[PDB]
């Protein structure tokens, strides 16, 4: 699987390390 | 010019807002400012 005018991106509450933790 | 600083910058007329930093990446000699595939200016080359 594959700047800013305004708009942003937030960041996941669970983390990549967190969720492949779960 | 100031740069590592959210200043106010306008080379030429690109009059922008944003904070400048050194670039690895290299233009063509002909080429004077990049841009993004968003249309956004990404890199500009000082005239001076």
């Amino acid at each position: 699987v594959t700047k800013f005018n305004g708009l942003t991106v937030l960041p996941p509450l669970l983390t990549d390390e967190m969720i492949a933790q779960y | 010019l100031v740069k590592n600083k959210c200043v106010n910058f306008n080379f030429n007329g690109l009059t922008g807002t944003g904070v400048l930093t050194e670039s690895n990446k290299k233009f063509l000699p002909f080429q004077q400012f990049g841009r993004d595939i968003a249309d956004t200016t990404d890199a500009v080359r000082d005239p001076q």
